[PDB]
């Protein structure tokens, strides 16, 4: 049995506790999750390879930065989730995300999550970013992301879906048990 | 229902960017829809549907422009609004969006993957398909793949004619607020209401390939004159909300072989005057090259009257129109082809006078085996 502390960063409303519960609980959670942070455990396999996962549940909020930075020692892999139906969570984890995650932890590494693949073509999401102005996080937009933070993969998951939550925390576990190069 | 149009087109100049080509209005994007009567209340499924032509090029493949302003196929969009002209939905809130369907071209994601063994043909049909065909698809499907390609309508019904609803509600309308007619009569004909309004319907028209394998990419550009060859302007109205032009052009069926147009504009000319004219017709072949595309002649040229020759007006219902082609002096000159055949009904008239009455009639096969359809529709 070998532990990973992957606390899970990103924004409010944009799809970390929904892939965690999703992930420990398996549910989706239905409204926006008030998140100050939690501890999860589960039993999950690895290319093979079965790992255990402590994981953190942490907060989106601006207001408690100091405990989910108190959280982000002992982190070994940083799962930022930011919503694709919200790409300036995106923005966000460009700004603020990612860069008090290397601050807290350099080198340390993160994997990319694009929360909400499905509404990529969902016409809610679409007519909605379009009235707002921005468009969908395309796989290339994450890849982005995750080519200039430095993040070992930028993945996509859909809570609503269940789409890709236990290949998100793996992949989390394998940025750590696999160094990226 | 009724398998047919009900409404003139609504037009809107669309710009290069997704963007109103008019943004002044941006929100008087508007269009009010006559005539709604019993019949028009109990028609079992009535549907405001959007089609984009894109002006401008052919194609929008690098490597090539094209003479801009060319009216290529890109799409409909349709959703039926019966509930609605019951009057349930009754919002001036309701901002419908409309999923827009641009006609299939599905050539970015099937293509990626065929391998080990391949056996496959076909030509390019992303918009070659025949626009009755795009039209009575999206009537029996219910979804659109648009993601989010479509366009927003508030709508509501109103009771009562343009006056009243101008009247009581014209915060909604105002006299520069863009009106299109449903094409036809009513079921209470006033004695005076003098309308103009002669709704031509390009249903389709067949066309063969010719000397080009492809199939010459045929423009049909149709010039109204008066009986002396001279164009006249506003003449042909492509869609409701917007003036007229001088000379219409027709979709360019990329090399396609029997187009179908689906197109409608209306007609309206001085009533004394309009008796005294004719029409001309222009099919030419649309290469990819601009300096083709004006060099180019109509290499079918077709002309067409007004009133039959007895003062009647042209009768309602389909009417075909013959690609005439060769030494098209014989077909541009003030009068002289109004003394030739122009369309076919003329044309098999004039050759049975000829059976019974011999009197050197030789029909040019400059007549050829291309040729026009439209349907007449006369709100006068
Ligand atoms: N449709 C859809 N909505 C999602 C999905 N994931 C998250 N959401 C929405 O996001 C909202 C908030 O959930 P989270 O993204 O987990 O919130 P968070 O990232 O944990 O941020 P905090 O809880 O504030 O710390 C929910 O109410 C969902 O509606 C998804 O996969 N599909
Ligand atoms: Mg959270």
């Amino acid at each position: 049995m070998q532990s990973i502390k992957c606390v899970v960063v990103g924004d409010g409303a944009v799809g970390k506790t929904c892939l965690l519960i999703c992930y420990t609980t398996n549910a989706f959670p239905k409204e926006y999750i008030p998140t100050v942070f939690d501890n999860y455990s589960a039993q999950s396999a690895v290319d093979g390879r079965t790992v255990n996962l402590n994981l953190w549940d942490t907060a989106g909020l601006e207001e408690y930065d100091r405990l989910r930075t108190l959280s982000y020692p002992q982190t070994n892999v940083f799962v930022i989730c930011f919503s694709i139906a919200s790409p300036p969570s995106y923005e966000n984890v460009r700004h603020k995300w990612h860069p008090e995650v290397c601050h807290h932890c350099p080198d340390v590494p993160i994997l990319l999550v694009g929360t909400k693949k499905d509404l990529r073509a969902q016409p809610d999401t679409l007519r909605r970013l379009k009235e707002q102005g921005q468009a969908p996080i395309t796989p290339q937009q994450g890849q982005a992301l995750a080519k200039q933070i430095h993040a070992v993969r930028y993945l996509e998951c859909s809570a609503l879906q269940q789409d890709g939550v236990k290949e998100v925390f793996a992949e989390a576990v394998r940025a750590v048990l696999n160094p990226t190069p | 229902d009724q398998s047919t149009f009900i409404s003139e087109n609504y037009l809107i100049r669309w710009g290069s960017n997704g963007m109103p080509k008019e943004i002044e209005k941006l929100n008087n994007l508007q269009a009010v829809f006559t005539d709604l009567s019993s019949m028009d209340l109990i028609r079992p499924r009535v549907s405001l549907v959007c089609q984009i032509v894109r002006v401008g090029h052919m194609e929008l493949k690098e490597g090539k422009k094209h003479t801009c302003g060319l009216r290529r196929p890109f799409g409909v969009a349709v959703m039926d609004i019966t509930d609605i002209i019951h009057g349930k939905v009754d919002d001036e809130e309701k901002q419908h969006f409309i999923p827009f369907q641009q006609i299939a071209m599905e050539t970015y994601i099937r293509q990626r993957q065929l391998i080990m063994s391949p056996l496959i043909t076909s030509h390019v049909i992303g918009e070659n398909e025949p626009l009755t065909s795009v039209l009575n698809k999206v009537i029996a499907a219910k979804e659109v793949n648009h993601k989010g390609q479509g366009l927003w309508v508030s709508l509501k019904l109103l009771p009562g004619d343009l006056t009243q609803v101008q009247k009581n509600f014209s915060h909604l309308v105002d006299r520069s607020t863009a009106i299109a007619r449903k094409m036809g009569f009513p079921e209470i004909i006033l004695p005076g209401d003098v309308r103009n309004d002669i709704y031509v319907t390009l249903i389709h028209g067949e066309f063969d390939k010719g000397k080009k394998k492809t199939p010459k990419n045929v423009e049909v550009t149709m010039s109204v004159h008066d009986e002396e060859g001279k164009l006249l302007e506003k003449a042909i109205h492509p869609g409701a909300g917007y003036e007229g032009i001088s000379e219409y052009k027709s979709v360019v069926y990329y090399q396609v072989k029997q187009p179908c147009w689906y197109e409608t504009v209306k007609v309206s000319i001085a009533i004394e005057e309009v008796t005294r004219c004719h029409i001309r017709f222009t099919f030419r072949h649309r290469s990819s090259q601009e300096t083709r595309d004006k060099s180019e002649r109509a290499f079918g040229v077709a002309f067409v009257k007004l009133m039959n020759p007895d003062g009647t007006t042209l009768q309602d219902g389909r009417h075909d129109l013959v690609v005439y082609k060769g030494d098209n002096k014989k077909m541009e000159d003030a009068k002289f082809y109004l003394t030739l055949p122009g369309t076919k009904m003329e044309m098999e008239e004039k050759e049975l006078q000829a059976s019974k009455n011999l009197v050197t009639f030789t029909p040019s096969k400059d007549s050829t085996k291309d040729s026009f359809q439209i349907a007449t529709l006369i709100c006068s």
